[PDB]
């Protein structure tokens, strides 16, 4: 039992938090985008 | 130990966090779908209308 145990453990939990919400937020990220290119697929093709 | 129960409170909610972002990407790319196939079967009906129409009209005409 050292203080450096739950100390070093603190400063990794708070990277693993912080990949997290980086990836939760990066895949949304990706489908509103995909989103926008399929719909003007839909209008680029429609049109013609 | 101590340590094991930290890696615990985090391994949790980096699961649940993460499974809810997994399915509004599931979500809007759904409705995505749903969407470009409605405004293409309003382009079909009216193509059809269109041509209904315009063979009458010659039809009429001559």
């Amino acid at each position: 039992g050292l203080i450096k145990s739950l100390a070093e453990k603190e400063k990794q939990l708070l990277e693993r938090l912080e990949a997290a919400k980086k990836e939760a937020e990066e895949r949304v990220k990706r489908a509103e985008a995909e989103a926008k290119a399929l719909l003007e697929e839909a209008e680029a093709k429609a049109k013609a | 130990k101590l340590e094991a129960i930290l890696s615990q409170e985090v391994e949790a909610e980096i699961q649940a966090l993460l499974q809810e972002a997994e399915a509004k990407a599931e979500a809007v790319k759904r409705e995505a779908e749903e969407k470009a196939k409605a405004l293409l079967q309003a382009r079909e009906r009216a193509l059809e209308a269109q041509y209904r129409a315009a063979l009458r009209r010659a039809e009429s005409a001559g």
